[PDB]
């Protein structure tokens, strides 16, 4: 079968220099003219930077003359003047041309630092400049003469020699004569002698050089590419529609000033034509190609050189080389807490509005209206029936919401949209911790999924209910926030005395109804009868029923609880975190459903009681200690007692002011926890008794305890004295705020609480930057990463230990190896005895037994140990995702891994976020230790000059390595012992490359993924290992070859690309000839810059010199990545879209 | 006791960072040009970036930079190139202006006879007047006018 | 409506086949060629195809079969037109 | 020391120095480096502290 | 801020050295700056603006 | 704010309101890395294709969102052939291979 030749489905994509010949061809005519327009007919001169003939009819399907104005006549060339009649769209498409006179460089290869033209030639780019504005000859393949080929010349220089010699000799100047050389260049013979001095002498200055430009060489001519081509014969001219004249209110225009240019460029060579044809002197025709060049490269990229002026403006103007959406919309958001999760109270214009073209199409499908015609003016009327039509289009389409700072794919949920009065978008409250989204302004963004895969992409994916877990940890995202717990804690809960204490009842129904009716409190110590239920059974509901013993509100809370869930989980105070790990556990055993439908009720009640409550607060709420004054006249002696001492010299200056500072930081704290106990423990209440004494009922302390709202540091704020505030000079001041904010703070306590507020603002809203940034870098290392395969079957991985730092436990192994699967099976103290087989996922009841036996350490496999190239294998990535199932084929785990890690970011203050960018980024230590280079005993050699030698001893190998380590800097290392490859020689921070080079891949996987987890962790901060160990992955992607047999010594490659030539090499092809490499790291920022597609390269990268280095290396981009297929605006190679990528993929390389 | 460029180079590294300030007065006296630094902050930045996160291989950042250093005269800006070529043409003296005047109509004048000495260049000015005559043609575009 | 396509998820378990599967099932209802295969409760060809997963008789298999039969429909239709064609030789 | 690294000698050679540094490229004039760094801060016209 | 002249140090970062740094500049209300800064040989330096 | 089909940008093909009646809402980077999370490539292809930069799409996908039929003829979207156009003015010449 014939291929094709019109227009298909396009793979790929190719770039390269072109032709003289080959720009002619998307040229439909020569501009010859700079004129524009006639200035009284707006229509196009001809010939011109605007023209009819050339380009395009001024309007569809009619002639510019106007003979043939009629839709039939189409591709008549017409004879007055020749236009063909067509869509005036194709004004946008046909290019043009201009011949010019003389040769012009192109700048983007003259000056792109890979100074292209001047790299191939070997020659210097001073005297290319030189040659090209006639400052000096150059010769030409000078034949056997006197004189070198690449050599320039002089005036003088050059008369002597043409006088020696008239033939065999050659030499030009200008931009011919770069042209010339370029054309007389033989890439072949070059690579036959480069060869050959590559294998006689022996230098490391030498060979280098040598190979790396015979490299080069051999390149440019698989490229395609040759090399007069730099040189510029046509210069093709943008369509006219791109750079557009379009007039004005007022009979003013508007252009671009890509006008102007050409326009100079056109005017300069028609001067030079002329000045040709007039046989002027040199000294002048030398600088009418002068000032073309020029022209030519300001037209090109104005960037370089003197940047030129656009016409009247100062302002230089914009060279060639210098999202909106419809069916959308956004506004003020509000509560809503009637809603269910599932939905969204959406606006009735807003939704009129939105769904304008299906309101028009079911009015008209249905056949309440003739015409769309009429359609528009029955909603353009509001006639009432269309609303009812409306419900009908609601019903089923979901929308999609979106928030100002997007940072993790929560970010964007879809929801169902619920008509509302109003010019207010209702959002879900559960929902309002993943927008990071307050009531107190916020506008949020609504979004419709048109076709029919969007809207199934955003029900089965982008839904509320579909994700109810972060991606970063599996921790639910649904915990209810602040009002709600308070309202499930004031109802779970206790006090000592109340109605009804004592009593028993059948069930929370009478409870409930005993409650209700105002007989019993809500609050009070009883026993009643539940059936709890349990699924323990072999994938059965087993029942059971008893007298608990808990109190009224509990009992009717555990109305909600649904099935299978113990009464104890509902038995306890019900805290925020209780409250989380509530819905957690439902969720790990009943499902989502009963999850999604508990956690709704669990709000509408949290709602409804906290409403109930009539909790408030007032002034008197916040308690002073009575003891505060005391202590602050305690302290306030130390002050003076220490300043007594100063008076008699017995105490320094800088010890008296530790001392005082020390004396007022304890006095806070002392404050502090004795408010915090007076505001704790003090009511003290009596039943039956004299009497007793528990958890105060007060407002405040309900909010801070409860996890609603406020902490005890700030709760310190309000009661005891608030800290010690500090200049922005950094240096914190002995008189601390002894005044707090329920009593009145004085002029100067207020004038430097100003400061620290404002450093807060500001450093705040700076750090919002820096997280927005480490997210970029982070999505831009990662990307295209994308699960691929399912299963690599690797029985690598990492040892999983609980982390066990200091005292006890700083963080399990349970959650550390969760959701993991596991690289081999385990064993029982005693074996024969396998618990968990080999790779199976590990989840909740797994890990369970796992914690039943003793066991102290688990190996699981992990994405940086994947053996599947280019991606990761499900198997071995893990589970967590929305959903508590193992990740799906093809989702892009890269951006959640990138996403996931900069979200919390903004919550991070060496240490702080910079030490997690400095971590990912390998950066060496201002003061590191180095690691022992090799075992065995190791002696101090030589003397001091800048360093005093380290001369290491192995006991059977040799003992070439002598490393110098510079003697100021104290040592570690015993001189008298030996010390293991990867030993302390020295003390302070390490380099991870050291940590790579010499312990291992394994090592330091684990030192970047500890270190980042225990800055995050300090902070208080959840986040899995996977995702940092992608990022990892992505560090150490590439490698350096070490020995050869296949390709080039140093060359740094990609150990995907490598180990496939190696494994494909250990057998078939030389028996073994596979070479060896190193692993190596790199900084995300670094490792970023390695992309095979250069349209996403030309995307965050510098954009000039990527299209250039990819252009004259004639490099095809075949797609496959996120980032180039986005910009080329087809479906994504991963998700939904990674099906057909496959398929096609497959049907590509084939037959 | 010499060479510029290594100072500013050799000591950028070994801070580790350099101002935009720092490279400027740093520089040798040679390349004072503004768009100069455009890319050559780049070329320090991909080995040991101060734009005031690169990458390590340096090597050809550093033989590509001295040649940037080589490269540093002729600003360009072809006004300048120009009025330094044409600077070096010398006046012309009151004499040698009639020289010069003198040597065109020596040539043009040769010229015009050698025409003259054509039998064809006369025959086709008859056959051409006889086209005048004739209609086919008009007087403007054969003579400008003889002498007269 | 369908809050929750966890069940849909459980049938085919990769969950953006579910997306593909149920967006081909929901073509198939939505410019008809055919009818559903559950009672419609005003829900839209969306839900309706995403409730066929939910029964287990709808999915990939399922509709390649149909409509690799049905191609096998209009070519025992075409059977006498096309052969009609011998004009060819 | 300042004065060791200095590379002029006369006031002329400042000033060309100076006028070199001010607007390089072109040039030095001892009229043109005269006026210049006259003009720049001991002009009543080009400079005032107020 | 306000013409007139202007000590200042830039002490720490400048050259690594710890050895600090000492500039005066004299900015005009309106006209070129005299700047006037040290280095770490000790050897006095001017920049005009 | 809202908007179905509003007026278009005579450089760009893109949604710009000129009425009062506004253009679109931009959709950036970090939503397009929002759509690349989910698994939802055509939610994100017809955002900013069809939606948005395709002259022939939105009219084309308009017709069939009236008649009832919810799909999607991508083409390709205006900026990336302006792009095409503007690198393949230079010296450059870039091509689409294979079918
Ligand atoms: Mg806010
Ligand atoms: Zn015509
Ligand atoms: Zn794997």
């Amino acid at each position: 079968l014939k291929a094709q030749t019109k227009t298909e489905e396009f793979d790929a994509i190719k770039i390269a220099l072109a032709s003289p010949d080959m720009i002619r061809s998307w040229s439909f005519g020569e501009v010859k003219k700079p004129e524009t327009i006639n200035y009284r007919t707006f229509k196009p001169e001809r010939d011109g930077l605007f023209c009819a003939r050339i380009f395009g009819p001024v309007k569809d399907y009619e002639c510019l003359c106007g003979k043939y104005k009629r839709l039939k006549h189409r591709g008549v060339i017409c004879e007055k003047c020749g236009v063909e009649v067509t869509q005036t769209k194709v004004r946008r498409e046909r290019m043009g041309h201009i011949e010019l006179a003389s040769p012009t460089a192109h700048i983007w290869f003259l000056k792109s630092l890979p100074s292209r033209i001047g790299l191939l030639l070997d020659m210097p780019l001073r005297d290319i400049e030189r040659v090209l504005y006639f400052e000096s000859y150059v010769v030409i393949e000078g034949g056997m003469t006197n004189l070198e080929r690449q050599q320039i010349l002089t005036e003088e220089q050059y008369l002597d020699a043409l006088e020696e010699f008239g033939d065999e000799f050659d030499a030009k100047m200008g931009a011919e004569a770069i042209q010339a050389l370029l054309k007389s260049m033989d890439l072949e013979q070059e690579c036959e002698q480069l060869r050959e001095e590559l294998n006689e002498t022996n230098s490391e200055t030498k060979r280098k050089k040598l190979t790396k430009r015979i490299k080069l060489l051999e390149a440019f001519v698989q490229s395609g590419n040759k090399p007069e081509w730099m040189i510029l014969t046509v210069l093709p001219v943008l369509p006219p529609d791109l750079r557009p004249l379009v007039p004005l209110d007022g009979g003013r225009f508007a252009t671009s000033d890509l006008n102007d240019l050409y326009r100079r460029v056109i005017n300069r060579n028609n001067r030079l034509k002329r000045l040709l044809d007039l046989a002027a002197p040199d000294i002048i025709v030398r600088n009418e190609k002068r000032m073309l060049q020029e022209a030519v490269d300001a037209l090109l990229d104005n960037g370089r050189r003197g940047r030129a002026i656009t016409g009247s403006n100062k302002r230089p103007l914009k060279s060639l080389a210098d999202k909106r959406v419809d069916y959308s919309g956004r506004s003020v958001i509000t509560v809503g807490p009637y809603l269910r999760l599932h939905q969204c109270g959406l606006p009735k214009k807003m939704a009129l509005e939105l769904f304008k073209p299906f309101i028009y199409g079911k009015l008209e499908l249905r056949g309440l209206a003739t015409t769309i015609k009429a359609a528009k003016k029955m909603v353009e009327r509001e006639e009432a029936v269309v609303w009812d039509i409306l419900d009908e289009v609601i019903r089923e389409h979901p929308v999609l919401l979106n928030r100002a700072p997007t940072l993790h794919r929560l970010g964007i949920q879809a929801f169902e949209p619920v008509l509302i009065e109003g010019k207010a978008i209702q959002l879900h409250p559960l929902v309002c911790a993943a927008y990071n989204a307050d009531f107190d302004g916020d506008q949020m963004a609504v979004h419709v999924p048109l076709t029919l895969e969007a809207q199934l992409e955003a029900r089965a994916l982008m839904m509320s209910t579909n994700n109810i877990l972060s991606p970063a940890n599996g921790e639910p995202i649904i915990v209810p926030s602040q009002d709600v717990v308070l309202g499930l804690y004031y109802m779970t809960r206790d006090c000592v005395n109340a109605k009804g204490e004592g009593m028993v009842l059948t069930g929370p129904k009478e409870a409930e109804r005993l409650y209700r009716s105002g007989l019993a409190s809500l609050h009070a110590r009883v026993k009643v009868r539940i059936t709890e239920y349990e699924k323990d059974a072999n994938g059965e509901l087993v029942a059971k029923t008893s007298l608990k013993d808990t109190t009224v509100g509990r009992a009717i809370l555990w109305m909600i609880v649904p099935k299978g869930l113990p009464y104890s989980i509902v038995n306890q105070a019900l805290g925020k975190k209780a409250i989380s790990k509530m819905l957690n556990t439902c969720y790990r055993i009943l499902g989502l459903k009963p999850t999604v439908i508990f956690a709704d009720q669990i709000m509408y009640t949290g709602f409804a009681y906290a409403a109930r409550s009539g909790a408030s607060v007032g002034i008197d709420d916040m308690v002073i200690p009575e003891k505060k004054h005391e202590i602050i006249s305690e302290a306030e002696a130390e002050v003076a007692e220490i300043q007594e001492q100063f008076q008699s010299g017995l105490v320094t200056a800088g010890e008296r002011y530790n001392k005082v500072i020390d004396i007022w930081a304890a006095a806070n704290d002392r404050v502090s926890k004795a408010m915090m106990d007076n505001l704790q423990t003090e009511t003290v209440i009596n039943r039956d008794g004299q009497e007793e004494k528990q958890v105060s009922f007060n407002s405040i302390y309900m909010m801070a305890d409860s996890g609603a709202r406020g902490s005890a540091a700030q709760i310190r704020q309000l009661a005891g004295m608030r800290g010690l505030m500090a200049k922005p000079d950094g240096s914190i001041i002995e008189t601390p705020i002894t005044a707090n904010f329920r009593e009145g703070l004085n002029v100067l306590q207020y004038f430097i609480s100003t400061h620290g507020a404002r450093k807060g603002l500001a450093d705040t809203a700076l750090k919002t930057a820096n997280s927005g940034y480490l997210t970029r870098r982070l999505v831009d290392v990662a990307q295209d990463l994308v699960v691929t395969e399912d299963d690599c079957g690797t029985h690598e991985g990492i040892m999983m230990t609980p982390v066990i730092e200091g005292g006890d436990v700083k963080e399990p192994l349970r959650d550390r190896v969760l959701g993991r699967v596991t690289a081999e099976d385990v064993l029982k103290p005693g074996t024969a005895d396998i618990l968990v087989p080999r790779n199976t996922l590990l989840h909740e009841q797994w890990c369970d037994l796992l914690e039943e036996n003793s066991v102290d350490a688990v190996k699981v496999r992990s994405v940086v140990s994947c053996d599947t190239d280019f991606g990761v294998c499900a198997h071995c990535y893990g589970r967590d995702l929305a959903r508590g199932h193992i990740i799906n084929k093809g989702e892009a785990i890269g951006v959640i891994a990138a996403q996931s890690i900069g979200e919390p970011g903004t919550q991070l203050t060496t240490g702080g976020l910079p030490r997690v960018a400095d971590l990912f980024e390998a950066r060496r230590p201002k003061e590191p230790a180095i690691l022992a280079e090799i075992s065995g005993i190791v002696s101090f050699g030589k003397e001091t000059k800048g360093k005093r030698r380290l001369v290491i001893t192995p006991v059977d190998g040799s003992d070439p390595y002598e490393e110098m380590i510079p003697k100021w800097r104290q040592l570690n290392v015993f001189e008298g012992e030996r010390v293991e490859r990867g030993d302390v020689i020295s003390d302070g921070p390490e380099a991870p490359h050291d940590i790579l080079r010499l312990r291992g891949v394994h090592a330091v996987t684990r030192y970047i993924v500890n270190e980042v987890q225990d800055v995050y962790r300090l902070q208080g901060v959840k986040i899995n290992d996977k995702h940092i160990e992608v990022i990892v992955r992505q560090m150490l992607r590439k490698a350096t070859i070490v020995n050869a047999g296949s390709s080039d010594f140093l060359e740094g490659e990609q150990v995907e690309y490598s180990r496939v030539k190696i494994a494909n090499r250990e057998l078939e092809a030389n028996g073994k000839v596979g070479a060896t490499y190193s692993r190596d790291l790199l900084g995300i920022t670094k490792a970023s810059l390695a992309t095979e597609s250069f349209i996403s390269a030309a995307s965050f990268q510098e954009t000039t010199r990527v299209l250039t280095e990819a252009a004259v290396a004639g490099k095809r981009d075949e797609l496959r990545g996120l980032k180039e297929n986005v910009i080329v605006g087809r479906l994504i190679p991963a998700g939904t879209g990674y099906a057909y990528h496959q398929d096609r993929m497959r049907r590509r390389a084939a037959g | 006791p010499q060479s510029q460029l290594k100072l500013l180079v050799t000591r950028g590294k070994e801070q580790g960072y350099l101002t935009y300030a720092e490279v400027n007065d740093h520089l040798p006296e040679d390349i004072v040009d503004s768009d100069q630094i455009e890319d050559i902050i780049q070329m320090i930045n991909d080995m040991g970036i101060q734009v005031m996160n690169t990458a390590d291989e340096d090597a050809a950042e550093a033989a590509a930079q001295v040649l940037s250093s080589v490269e540093s005269g002729r600003t360009t800006d072809p006004v300048r190139m120009y009025m330094r070529e044409m600077g070096t043409v010398e006046l012309l003296t009151r004499e040698g202006e009639i020289d010069i005047a003198k040597r065109i109509e020596d040539g043009i004048n040769q010229v015009q006879c050698s025409v003259a000495e054509y039998p064809e260049a006369i025959t086709y000015l008859l056959e051409q007047y006889d086209r005048v005559e004739a209609e086919e043609a008009r007087l403007s575009d054969l003579i400008t006018g003889f002498v007269d | 409506a369908r809050v929750t396509v966890q069940d849909a998820v459980e049938k085919i378990g990769n969950r953006f086949d579910l997306v593909l599967v149920a967006a081909r099932r929901a073509r198939q209802m939505q410019v008809g060629g055919k009818d559903p295969l559950v009672p419609e409760e005003n829900d839209k060809t969306t839900v309706i195809a995403l409730r066929e997963i939910e029964e287990g008789l709808i999915n990939n298999q399922i509709l390649d079969v149909r409509e690799r039969q049905e191609q096998q429909e209009q070519e025992a239709a075409e059977l006498q037109a096309v052969t009609a064609i011998a004009e060819g030789r | 020391e300042t004065l060791r690294v200095d590379p002029t000698n006369d006031r002329l050679s400042a000033l060309v120095e100076i006028y070199r540094m001010m607007r390089p490229g072109e040039p030095p004039t001892r009229e043109a480096a005269e006026s210049l760094f006259e003009n720049l801060f001991f002009s009543e016209d080009r400079y005032d502290l107020s | 801020r306000s013409p007139g002249v202007f000590f200042d140090s830039d002490k720490g970062k400048t050259h690594s050295s710890g050895k600090v740094l000492y500039n005066a500049r004299i900015i005009p209300y309106r006209g070129s700056w005299l700047d006037f800064e040290f280095d770490p040989k000790d050897n006095l330096f001017v920049r005009i603006d | 704010h809202a908007r179905s089909t509003g007026s278009y940008s005579l450089v760009t093909q893109q949604p710009l309101g000129g009425k009062a009646q506004f253009g679109g809402q931009r959709f950036g980077e970090m939503e397009v890395w929002a759509l690349e999370a989910y698994g939802a490539a055509y939610t994100l292809q017809e955002m900013l294709t069809v939606k948005s930069d395709d002259v022939n799409g939105r009219t084309k996908m308009y017709k069939n969102i009236v008649d009832g039929n919810h799909q999607m003829e991508p083409g390709m979207p205006e900026s990336f052939n302006v792009l095409l156009k503007e690198i393949r003015s230079l010296g450059i010449n870039i091509e689409l291979e294979d079918e």
